[PDB]
RNA sequence: AGUAAGGUCAGCUAAAAGCUAUCGGGCCCAUACCCCGAAAAUGUUGGUUCCUUCCCGUACUACCA
RNA sequence: CAGAGUGUAGCUUAACACAAAGCACCCAACUUACACUUAGGAGAUUUCAACUUAACUUGACCGCUCUGACCA
């Protein structure tokens, strides 16, 4: 009751966040940075997941907050080699690359130099370590195209 | 009008500032653990164990009973923690917890409870029916 | 909508001890919910919160 | 006329935007096709026993690569504590601007250990490529 | 171990029928439910002999 | 001023550039995964080719009928031999150098799978001493500075280093063996930054001898015990 | 390392047998 | 002042079409007519999937002493 | 090289005995991933002598950390 010592003590809301019914890029400070993206580019599908696994676990274990672990759309590319005593390249091999990407945000400026030495070790065989900063470049080249907005805007053009 | 507390409410050494920082209950177990034990512990506010929990005399039973054996912890561990590793090494033991076949000789197990932990469980349960209180108050 | 039987008060069997809209009293030691939210002793006894 | 394809386009804006589909993740009709079904082979009772023994030994294994990681990560941040100390100690100013950011640190880059050494007298052949990645697109 | 439990779980339905409790109850999650070391604990309880159902209050 | 005199280390680390081999427990791990793999996969483009030519064969000797095969003229299989030919006739490269046999260790091309740490031979006092590249700290330039002041230092080196972040990674102190023990300069503080050496190598002139590329297992051949004790600290042999 | 998260397996229900094959890079390196 | 209703190609209607206006051809010595081809929109806001905010214009009442 | 403090696997003022506990950690399955759950694994009282008893109290011997010596 409001007049007895024992008043609020089923307050709950308090110790949770706003249960809301896209989100600003947060910028480090001096000692700090801000969100990063860590996306693992690799001909090997299993071997790219599971160092995105490892790492978001190391991240998990170590304290830093990572804000999403997605994909990037895979890039088939289609290798050709020129025939031997001919003039014509006939279609050698077919290879497709991946992207894991790991998007992490609060690493310390101290603690960025182990993290980055730790996770460029354990980096595995055929895999390309890319940590980049988190654009809205990005974000949008994550979605797909919209051709009719593309002539609506050259008809305004 | 306000009261202030008789002492500290509950959930006010939780830091608000580190919300997201702090660690939370991810499990409904640790929830459950951690909610009884804080049930466990006494409050000054009224409780449920203040009109329906027994009470009893705040004085400690006096002990009537013959003197506690003694026995060397040391060799004990030591031949507990020889009598585990020969379990473990004899590769049949680990091939049956394995695939979910073995079991235990309840002859043994009683044996060795009554030598070791029988009396007190002879005890708890004769507390538990009221021998002591009636026939020893 | 409240309270029927405040603390220390003797009620019997089926006697309705509150009633609310929303759960603000919480069913206890003898004490059953209704199908609105209506708490109602189970026990002859005495009221505690 | 002007005003309609501002409209237009506000409306096309507010459109809510479709990610793009990973293949990785969609499962083709080729795996759905019942050709590619192969038989299955059981396997004996000595095998089970050394894929448990074996999947034992590797927990155990993956757990001591874990403790030692964890160790030379602790030294390192120990060392590195102590050294922010050290300077601070020192000379108060080395240290403030030591435990600045970076923004040089973040176009990174980083390629993994190839198996073989690249070979200096390796000619690679006459080829091309070619990109047939499906591109999509929203409409209406 | 699941072999753990249900040797725990024989030993304590022998000692509940050493001391008369032949009828009793099991809250569990179901979670702890669908695993298969409470099933068996709750085999070996029925098959030492334990009733995991009190029978209903009587009223008149 | 300080008694202290102020020096800035760099830790220039050139990356395995092999891949470290497998013990057999992750052999047998990998091969285990493998046999999954294979058991738990569905019939492959290739495999399906080939159960077809087989069938189509066993259709042209049985029936009349034969489809003319045009697929089984060049079957699976002879397309396996093929590429094991081809395979065999390619040769790898040699994971094992020459340096390695040599024990040069002012080459980098020995150790590619291990991780390399140079070393420089400087004098002080009449003796040599094996540290790391370091100079000494002058106003108005910061530590990472100082670092990155040693490559420059460096005698012929044309090499491209990545610093990582401006805090040092360890630190060592020393003080003077009375023989320049005063107030004004008491002692030394060097302090590490850790480098990854990305491209380039020391020229000929430069290759004289006075700097060695060692592993951490033999870095304490070069340096002193303390030293040692204080490098082995941060760097790591993972 | 490598070792670290080298050994893996793919992780779909439904997926075709893929064989390893060793590629090689243009300047001789190979994964 | 308070009640109701409308806003659709450049114009006018309809349930996303029709006739003109317009562009590009054909016939013509050349225009007009005619024939062929086109581009050409729901005033607007926020929703639901028909309401509603705002703006423009329209109609009626605004009385009995 | 010496002087101090110093002692349970990662943490604990867990261990009265009935007993070396709880938590933390890793692998396997689900999960894009994380998480939950299910199913498995690894652990310690540094070593001795003192009502023998004592992880526990008292001393040596060890191990750890500082402090001085040495020091490029
Ligand atoms: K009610």
């Amino acid at each position: 009751y409001k007049t007895k010592p024992t008043h609020g003590i089923g307050k709950y809301k308090h110790l949770i966040k706003a249960e809301e019914p896209v989100r600003a890029i947060n910028l480090g400070t001096d000692y700090e940075y801000g969100v990063l993206n860590i996306h693992l580019t690799a001909y090997d599908m299993t071997l790219a997941e599971s160092y995105a696994q490892y790492v978001h676990n190391l991240c998990n274990s170590l304290s830093i907050k990572v804000e999403e672990s997605y994909a990037m759309p895979t890039k088939t590319i289609e290798v050709l080699q020129l025939q031997d005593q001919g003039s014509k390249m006939l279609l050698d091999s077919v290879l497709t690359t991946h992207e894991r990407v790991v998007q992490i945000s609060g690493l310390s400026a101290t603690f960025a130099e182990i993290f980055l030495e730790i996770i460029q070790s354990s980096l595995p065989e055929g895999v390309r370590l890319s940590v980049k900063e988190h654009t809205e470049e990005d974000f949008k080249g994550r979605f797909k195209a919209r051709p009719e907005l593309e002539e609506l805007l050259a008809k305004l053009k | 009008r306000r009261t202030p507390p008789l002492g500290p409410m509950p959930n006010s050494d939780i830091d608000l500032s580190n919300l997201e920082r702090l660690e939370k209950y991810r499990s409904f177990d640790r929830y459950r653990r951690r909610a009884e034990q804080e049930a466990q512990a006494p409050h000054w506010w009224r409780t449920y164990r203040e009109y329906f929990g027994e009470k009893t005399d705040p004085k400690e039973k006096i002990d009537i009973g013959l003197p506690p054996p003694k026995v060397s912890r040391t060799q004990q561990l030591l031949e507990r923690k020889q009598a585990i590793q020969e379990l473990r090494a004899n590769v049949e033991e680990e091939r049956a917890a394995r695939l979910r076949t073995a079991s235990v000789p309840l002859d043994a197990v009683r044996a060795e409870w009554e030598r070791t932990c029988g009396p007190y469980h002879k005890q708890r349960l004769a507390e538990y029916y009221g021998l002591y209180r009636d026939l020893f108050h | 909508q409240g309270i029927k039987k405040m603390e220390g008060h003797y009620v019997h069997a089926g006697n309705i001890i509150a009633t609310q809209r929303h759960f603000r009293w919480h069913p206890g030691a003898h004490v059953g919910v209704g199908k609105n939210k209506c708490l109602y002793a189970l026990e002859e006894g005495i009221v505690r919160y | 006329a002007k005003e309609r394809l501002k409209r237009k386009i506000r409306k096309l804006e507010k459109a809510t935007q479709e990610l793009i589909p990973i293949e990785d993740f969609i499962t083709p009709l080729k795996f759905l096709d019942k050709a590619r079904e192969r038989p299955q082979v059981e396997l004996t009772f000595e095998e089970t026993e050394r894929r448990a023994l074996l999947l034992k030994k590797w927990s155990l294994y993956k757990q001591q690569e874990r403790k030692m990681e964890r160790d030379t990560i602790r030294a390192m941040l120990e060392a590195q504590q102590e050294a922010l100390e050290e300077l601070q100690l020192e000379s108060p100013k080395l240290h403030a601007e030591a435990i600045k950011r970076d923004p040089n640190l973040f176009p990174f880059e980083k390629e993994g250990p190839h198996y073989t050494p690249p070979i200096p007298n390796y000619q690679p052949p006459e080829g091309r490529y070619n990109d047939i990645t499906k591109v999509y697109t929203q409409v209406e | 171990n699941v072999v753990a439990c249900e040797s725990i779980g024989r030993v304590l339905a022998q000692r509940c029928l050493e001391a008369g409790i032949n009828f009793m109850v099991y809250q569990p999650t179901p979670w702890e439910a669908a695993s298969d070391s409470m099933k068996r604990l709750q085999s070996a309880m029925t098959e030492g002999g334990v009733v995991l159902r009190e029978p209903q209050r009587i009223y008149e | 001023g300080s008694p202290w005199r102020l020096l800035g280390a760099l830790c220039l680390q050139r990356p395995p550039v092999v891949s470290k081999p497998l013990t057999p427990l992750q052999e047998e791990m990998a091969s285990l995964l493998q046999q999954i793999e294979i058991e738990r996969s569905l019939y492959s483009d290739h495999e399906l080719r080939a159960l077809d030519e087989n069938q189509r064969l066993a259709k042209k000797k049985a029936d009349l009928h034969d489809e003319e095969d045009e697929q089984d003229i060049l079957l699976a299989q002879d397309l396996e031999d093929m590429w094991e030919q081809k395979f065999l006739q390619f040769k790898l490269g040699a994971r094992i150098t020459e340096a390695d046999e040599k024990n040069d260790r002012t080459s980098l091309n020995r150790k590619l799978d291990r991780n390399l740490v140079l070393l420089v031979r400087e004098k002080f006092g009449d003796q040599d001493v094996w540290i790391l590249p370091q100079a000494e700290w002058q106003p108005g330039e910061t530590l990472r500075g100082t670092a990155e002041r040693t490559l420059a230092t460096l005698s012929e080196n044309n090499m491209e280093a990545k610093f990582l972040g401006n805090a040092p990674c360890g630190h060592y102190t020393f003080k003077f063996p009375q023989a320049m023990r005063t107030e004004s300069n008491l002692g030394a503080k060097v302090f590490f930054f850790k480098a990854l050496l990305l491209t380039g190598d020391f020229s000929q002139a430069g290759n004289k001898g006075h700097h060695v590329w060692v592993t951490k297992d033999e870095l304490g051949d070069y340096l002193k015990p303390k030293y040692l004790a204080q490098v082995r600290r941060f760097v790591s042999d993972l | 390392d490598s070792s670290r998260a080298s050994l893996t397996r793919v992780h779909r229900q439904a997926y075709a047998r893929l064989y390893p094959v060793l590629l090689v890079k243009q300047d001789g390196s190979t994964i």
